[PDB]
C-alpha cells in the first residue's frame, strides 16, 4: 500500500489497487496526464482482481463452501463417487 | 458374467461386419421386393416352413469355439400377424383399425388425452426417487402402512411443469387404487386414472365380446388353443409380481423338454437364504420370495402365484400393448450396478434437532431438511438435495420399517415356450420355442443427457435384448474408446448373442419403423393396436 | 490488427463505377424471367458448367493491393438445381415441399406459437444478461457454480404482464435443459419451452427416417450419404463448444494440405490462460483449450474425441431451424472486441447483505445496493433498474467467487474444405474448396440508436455476416464524410469478402426478400426451410 | 387488400384501444401541454420519465386508453423507454403493433420499387415513392433535421 | 457535445426518421382519424406561466 | 468401538462402525492404500447399517408405534374382522 | 330413440359423474357398509343425517363422485331430506336429475 | 341384499369375502368377475362361470 | 366390526375440534387403533366428528 502510493491516474498506478468504494476512477481524473498508455489496462487487470478477491474476507461468515462441482475420482469411488452441488437453498448460514 | 466378453461385444462383432444389410430392408413404398430380378430372395418362404439362420447346425444352444465347413435346407417358427411383409399399402389399413373398430367408445377433447400431450413427448426428467423407485419395486411388501413423504411430494410437486413422473413401469400404483378411495387427492389428478379406467375396462367390454360361448379344446386354462392375447403360453420379460413363469410349471397336459438358467441349477420351491446374505461377488441361481400372509412367514411356505389368474398376465398383454409409440419414443435403457443406491442413505442424515415446535408449512429455511452445512462432496447431497422435490421427517429416516427388504437380483433362466395347441402335426418338438424374459433390473430409459450430473458416467452399465423398447441417438454411455457401436450400428441397432435371439421366434422391428413412417394419430395408431397380433389357426 | 480496418477496406472501395451490371438483382415477378430489361442470363444458362470471368486463378491467398483481370478457363461444381436458374418464380410448390411432404406426429396451436408471433416482433434490446453469457463462453465443468442472479432475475421481470423469457437462441435451454423444467412460479414460460425442443425433435425423428447406412466400402460418411445434417464437421453459422482441431486431423486416411490461422505454424500446443495471464496489451494469439475440474498437472492431457458425434447436428439444428421470417428476419449476429465486460466492469459500495438472516422478495423502501445509497452512475446498479425489478447478496457481489474470463477478442482458424471423392471428377486439382468458422461475439435483432440510453465506441460493432438472415435497420457506426451508403446504394449495403466470400462463403439469401414478402400460413416458411437446399450431391 | 395480403396486420386489441382513443372528447388537456413543452426534444423526456409513467399508467388502468399516440416523437419515446416495464400490458404492446405496423409500411415502400435507378443523386425509393422521398417533409416538425 | 456557438448544427436522428415520421403522419394518424383530428400551434406565451 | 480402532478406510475397517455424521467417507480418503479390496465393502454395508439401526433407538417418542397392518390374523378373527391402519395421519403424539 | 323425443334427458354433467361412480373402485367399503347396516329404513335413516352429510359432503367435493347411488331407498331419502340445502348446490342436482 | 357397483380383487384391508359374497340373480347382474369374493374359488370354477 | 367406535372424552366448557390435527380430533393420529371404526374412516378418510 505504502508507498506507491495512491492510484490517480496518472499512469503509475500501482499494482493492487486494494480499495473498495472506488469514486476514484470517476471521479475526476481529469483527463489521463502526458503519458504513453497501453498498460494502464492490465496492471489495472491484476489489482481490480485483488481488489474484490482480498475484500472478500469476509462473506464466508455466511458462506457454504464449495462442492465438487461435479464427480470423478475422487479418490475412493469404489464404494463412494459423488456428485457436486446446485443449491438453490438460499445460503445465508444465519 | 456380464462386464467383459461383453463391450468389448462389438470387437469380436468383427471377426464381423461391414457389408451392409440385405434382409434389412424394412423402409420405403410398395416395391424394392415385388420388381423383377434380385440377390436376395430364395428365402423368406413358408406357409409351412419358416426357414432362418444358422450354421451347418452346429449344435444349439452351447460352446465358445466353433469351426465351419458344411450343410443342409430348412425351416424355423413365430407367432403373431401385425406384420405381413413390406410395402402392400401407405396409409388405410391399421390406423384404419383405428377408424372401423372403435365408434361410440367415443371421442375426444382437452382434459384426459391432456393427460396426454406434456407425460410422454419434450426434454424435461429425473434420478432420486429413482431411489424410491426401488423403495417400491413389487411384491407386496409392509410399505404397505404409511403416507406422508410423497404426500408432501405432492404439495410442493404437481405445482411444477405438466410433465413428471413414472409412466413407462410397471409397479407405481397397485393395492393403493385397491382400498382407498374417498380422503387425500383432489378433481385434475382424482379424475385421469378413473374416467380412462372402465373404456378398458369396456375394454374388458372389447377382448371377451366379439366371440364366442358353446365350444372350446384341449385343457389350457382356456379355451386355450387361443390366438394372441388370453390363454396359456404368454409369460415373460415378466419381471414386477407374481403368477406366470410357473404359469410354465403348475397348468397340465402336452410335450417333451429343456431350458437354460445361464447359470446352475435344481429345482426345489424351498426358500429363506438367512441373515447371512447381503451378497455383492460371487456365484449361485435360487429364487427369493419373502413375507406371506395367507400364506405365512419365516421359511418355509409353498410356492404358487402370490394372487390369481386375471392380472398379471392383465400384465402381460396390453404389455404387447401402449408407451412407446407413446413416448415419442423419447427415451431408452442399458443396465445398472448396486453397491451406491446399495448405501449413503441408510444412516448419516438425523443427528440432533431441537425438536417439537409447531406444524410445518412453507419453504424459505433454516429448518426444513436440504441446507448449507451437511453437503458437500462425497456421498450423499445433489438426486434427494439437487431438485427441492421436499419431503418431511419420518419416511427416509428411521430404522426398522425400510430396513427389512434390500437385494440378491438377476441370475435367471432361459425358455423354451409353447405357444398353444397349434404345434401338433410333425413339426416341432425340439423346434422349441425359446422367447426371451428378464430376471432382476430397474426402470429407466432418460435423457438427462446434456444434463451435467452423469458426468459420462461412472455407476451403471447395459444389458440389451427383446425387440420393442429400444431407443434412437446412442452412442454416448457404453464405451472403452473413440467412434464404435454405431458406424456400424444405423437402421435397426446393434445384435447379440444370447437370451433367445430377437429372431429364433416372432418379432423383427415393428412398431417403430413402419409407421415412424406413418404416425396416423394420437389415436386412430391407437384403435387397431388393441387390435394388433392376427394368424392363420382352425 | 481489426479497426482501422474501417480506413484502408472502404476508402479503396472509394470511387463509383458507372453501371453495377451483372449480379445482384433481387425484386419483381415472373416472366421477368421472360424479356431482359436485365442482365441474369449471360452468366445464367444451366448451372452445373457456368463459368465465370476469373482472374489469375487468382495464386489465392495472399496480401491485400490491386491490379486489373486475367482469367484462364474453367471448373467448380454448383452442385446445386431446385431454385433451379431461375428468373421464373412464386410461393405455393415449396413452402409447399412443406405442406404435402409432411403428414401427422406433433403440430401447432393458439398460445405459444403465435406467441412466437408477440414477443420476436421489439426494437430496444436489454443490457446485462445477453451479456452474461460473455462472463463465461459455455459450459459442461464452468457453469457449475451459480443459480440465483440471472434466471432469479426474470422472477422480477416476470411481474407485471406475460413477456415471457430466455429463448430463442440456443443459448438458455438443454445441458442445463436437462433438469430446470421447475415449480415455484406461478405457471407458462418452460414448461412449454419444454414444447419448444419436441416438435422440431420430430427431427430427430425427421432426418433418420430415409436413409441408406452402412454405405462403406473402406467404410464410407453415409455420414456423407443420406443427410449433411448429420455427420460432424460441418459448423454451422457461428460459432461453438470445442471440438474443432479433432474432426478435421483425426478423422480416416486421405487428407492433404491447407490450413491458416493468423500467421504463423499452424498452432503448437503450449497452455491456456489460467493463474499465468498478462497476455491483454500485445499482438495476436493464444488458442486455449480446457482444464477439468477432474484434472490434475502434467504438460498436454491427450487426444481422442471431446463431446463427439450427436451434440453436433441437433443443437447447431436450429442453424438451419428457427427465426428471421414469421420473424420477417430481426436476429442480427457479429462477433465481438472483448473490451466493456473484459478490461472496465466496477464499483465497490455496498454493505454486507445484513448480518445472519434470510432473504424474501417484495420491493419497498430505502437502504440498499440496487437502492441509490449505492446508485448514481458507476457500479453496477443504477445502470442495472431502468425497468421494474430488485436483487440480493451471493449472485451480483458475484464478480469475486466465478468470473475470470477476461479477455482479448475475437480468434480464429483459416481453412480450404476438401474433395468430393468419387462421382468423380480431380485432375485439375490446385483449386480447392474452403469454408469458414468465427468464435467469440453475438447476434442481435432490433434495438433503439436515434438514440437516449446506449454508447458508441466501447463494446459493439457492425458486421453483415452468415447467410440467412435479412437486417435492415443498424443505421448507426462511424462518423467524419459525406452522405454516401445509405441513399446511394439501398442496392448493395455492406460485407467484406474472406472468412468466405459468401460467394466463396455461399449462404442463401432466402429469406431475405420473401421475408420482405411471404404471408399466409404462420408456419409455412418453415415449410421453405426443411425441403429447400439438400444435397442431391453424387 | 392486394398489397397487404400478408403484411403485419394489428391486433384487434391495438386497433380497439387506439380507435377508442383517437375518438375520445374526454382526452386530458395534460397530455397536450406535456407534449408542447416536451416538444420531442431527447434529452427533455428522458428526464420526465418518471412523471410520465405515472401519468400514461394513471390513464390507462382506469379507462385502457392509450395516451400521447398524437406524436410521433412521443408515442415512440414510450415505446422506448416507458416501454420497458414501467407500464403493464396492453399500455406498451399498444404502442408497438403501432410501430411495427408503421415498418411493415416501410418494408411495404421497399416491395415494390425497383433498386436500381439512382438518378442524379435521387433513390430509386424517392424516385418510385413519395412517403420514402426526402423533398417531402412532415406535417409537423419537432426537430430541424428534416430541413 | 458542447452546444456552442460556432459549432453548426447535426440531425438528431439519422434519415430513417424522415421516413417513419413521414409513413405514421400520413397513413396511420389519418386511418384512425378519419379526418377529425386537427393540426394547430401552441401559445406558449400563455402556457409557460 | 474400541479397539480396532476407527475407519479411516483403509481395508480393515470394522464391522460397526458406529457413528453418526461421517464427513468422514469424504471428506479425504486419499486414496486407498495398498491393500487387496473387495469387502472391504461388505464390512462398510453390514456395520453402517447397523450404525443405523443402533443410531435410532429414539425418534420412538413421537411414533406411532407400527400396526396390525392388515386384515389377517391376528390369532382371534372370530369375533371381529382385521383392518391395516394406513398411516396418512401425521404420526406425531405432537 | 324415437320414444324419447321429447322426453326428459340427462343434462351431460350428470352422466359424466354417474359414469364415473359407478363406474369407479374408489367405492369406500365403508359406504357399503352403512348402506347395508341401514338397510333403508326411514327411522334409521332419518337419524344419521349429520354423519350422512359429512360423508357425501366430503366424498362429493373431493372426487366429484356422487355416492349411495346404489340402493334405490338411498338416493329418494336424500332427495327427500338432504335437498333443502345440507348439500352442496350441484350434488343434489344430479340427484334430482336422476 | 347389495348390489356392488364395480369389483377391486386386490383390496386388502378387508381379506377378500369377509363382509359381501356374491349371490347373483338375473342376467342383468351376473358377475363374471365379482365371483373371486367367492370363498375356494379355483381357476376352472371362475373361467367358466 | 361396528362397535368399535374411539371417539374421545371431549372435557365440558370445550368447543368441539373440527380439523384432524389436533389430537381430540377422531381421525386424529393419535386416536386411530388398529381394527376399529376410525380405522375404516381413515382408510376412507371421511372428516367426522
Amino acid at each position: 500500500s505504502n508507498p506507491t502510493t495512491f492510484s490517480v491516474e496518472a499512469i503509475a498506478a500501482y499494482t493492487p489497487v486494494a480499495l473498495i468504494r472506488l469514486l476514484n476512477a470517476s471521479g475526476p481524473l481529469q483527463p489521463g496526464h502526458r503519458v504513453d498508455i497501453a498498460d494502464a489496462r492490465s496492471i489495472y487487470t491484476v489489482g481490480a482482481a485483488a481488489s474484490a478477491a482480498r475484500a472478500r474476507a469476509n462473506h464466508n461468515a455466511n458462506t457454504i463452501r464449495r462442492t465438487a462441482m461435479f464427480a470423478e475420482t475422487d479418490p475412493m469411488t469404489w464404494l463412494r463417487p459423488t456428485v457436486g452441488l446446485r443449491r438453490t437453498f438460499n445460503p445465508r448460514i444465519i | 458374467t456380464l462386464d467383459v466378453q461383453m463391450g468389448r461385444f462389438m470387437e469380436t462383432w468383427a471377426d464381423m461386419m461391414p457389408h451392409h444389410p440385405h434382409w434389412v430392408n424394412e423402409h420405403l413404398t410398395i416395391l424394392q421386393f415385388i420388381a423383377p430380378s434380385n440377390p436376395r430372395l430364395r428365402f423368406e418362404l413358408n406357409p409351412a416352413f419358416d426357414f432362418f439362420v444358422a450354421p451347418g447346425d452346429v449344435d444349439l444352444p452351447g460352446p465358445q469355439r466353433p469351426p465351419e465347413a458344411m450343410p443342409t435346407v430348412n425351416a424355423t417358427l413365430r407367432i403373431i400377424n401385425g406384420n405381413i411383409p413390406v410395402p402392400l399399402c401407405p396409409i388405410s389399413f391399421r390406423d384404419c383399425r383405428g377408424t372401423q373398430l372403435g365408434l361410440g367408445r367415443h371421442t375426444m377433447t382437452p382434459a384426459t388425452i391432456k393427460a396426454v400431450k406434456d407425460t410422454f413427448e419434450d426434454r424435461a426428467y429425473p434420478t432420486i426417487f429413482y431411489m424410491l423407485e426401488a423403495v417400491i419395486h413389487g411384491n407386496e411388501r409392509n410399505f404397505c402402512a404409511l403416507l406422508r413423504l410423497l404426500t408432501q411430494c405432492i404439495r410442493g410437486y404437481w405445482e411444477q411443469s405438466h410433465r413428471v413422473a413414472f409412466v413407462n413401469n410397471f409397479h407405481m400404483l397397485m393395492y393403493i387404487t385397491t382400498y382407498l378411495g374417498n380422503g387425500e387427492l383432489p378433481e385434475v389428478c382424482i379424475n385421469i386414472y378413473r374416467d380412462l379406467l372402465q373404456h378398458v375396462r369396456a375394454l374388458r367390454q372389447t377382448i371377451t365380446d366379439f366371440t364366442i360361448q358353446g365350444e372350446g379344446h384341449n385343457g389350457e386354462t382356456s379355451e386355450a388353443l387361443n390366438n394372441i392375447l388370453t390363454d396359456d403360453t404368454f409369460i415373460a420379460p415378466i419381471l414386477w409380481d407374481c403368477d406366470a413363469l410357473i404359469y410354465r410349471d403348475e397348468a397340465a397336459r402336452d410335450r417333451l423338454p429343456a431350458i437354460r438358467v445361464s447359470g446352475r441349477n435344481g429345482y426345489q420351491a424351498l426358500h429363506f437364504v438367512d441373515m447371512a446374505g447381503h451378497n455383492f461377488q460371487r456365484r449361485d441361481n435360487v429364487l427369493i420370495h419373502g413375507r406371506p400372509v395367507r400364506g405365512d412367514t419365516g421359511q418355509a411356505i409353498p410356492i404358487t402365484p402370490h394372487h390369481d389368474r386375471e392380472w398379471g398376465i392383465l400384465s402381460k398383454i396390453y404389455y404387447y400393448i401402449v408407451i412407446p409409440a407413446f413416448s415419442r419414443g423419447s427415451c431408452c435403457t442399458m443396465g445398472v450396478r448396486y453397491d451406491r443406491l446399495y448405501p449413503a442413505l441408510q444412516a448419516v442424515i438425523v443427528p440432533e434437532i431441537p425438536a417439537d415446535e409447531e406444524a410445518p408449512t412453507t419453504p424459505e429455511d433454516p429448518r426444513h431438511p436440504l441446507h448449507a452445512h451437511q453437503l458437500v462432496p462425497n456421498s450423499l447431497n445433489v438426486y434427494f438435495h439437487n431438485a427441492h422435490l421436499t419431503v418431511d421427517g419420518d419416511a427416509l429416516l428411521t430404522l426398522q420399517e425400510l430396513m427389512g427388504d434390500m437385494a440378491e437380483r438377476t441370475t435367471a433362466i432361459l425358455v423354451s415356450s409353447a405357444p398353444d395347441a397349434g404345434a401338433a402335426t410333425a413339426t416341432t418338438r425340439n423346434m422349441r420355442i425359446y422367447d426371451g424374459a428378464l430376471y432382476h433390473g430397474l426402470i429407466m430409459m432418460a435423457y438427462q443427457a446434456y444434463d451435467e450430473t452423469i458426468a459420462t458416467g461412472t455407476f451403471f452399465y447395459p444389458v440389451p435384448v427383446n425387440p420393442l423398447f429400444a431407443c434412437p441417438e446412442h452412442l454416448a454411455s457404453l464405451r472403452g474408446m473413440t467412434n464404435a457401436r454405431r458406424v456400424l450400428a444405423k437402421m435397426v441397432p446393434p445384435i447379440p448373442p444370447f437370451l433367445g435371439a430377437n429372431h429364433h421366434a416372432t418379432i423383427r422391428q415393428p412398431v417403430a419403423y413402419h409407421v415412424t413412417h406413418s404416425k396416423s394419430d394420437f389415436n386412430t395408431l391407437t384403435y387397431s393396436l388393441l387390435g394388433g397380433y392376427f394368424k392363420f389357426t382352425p
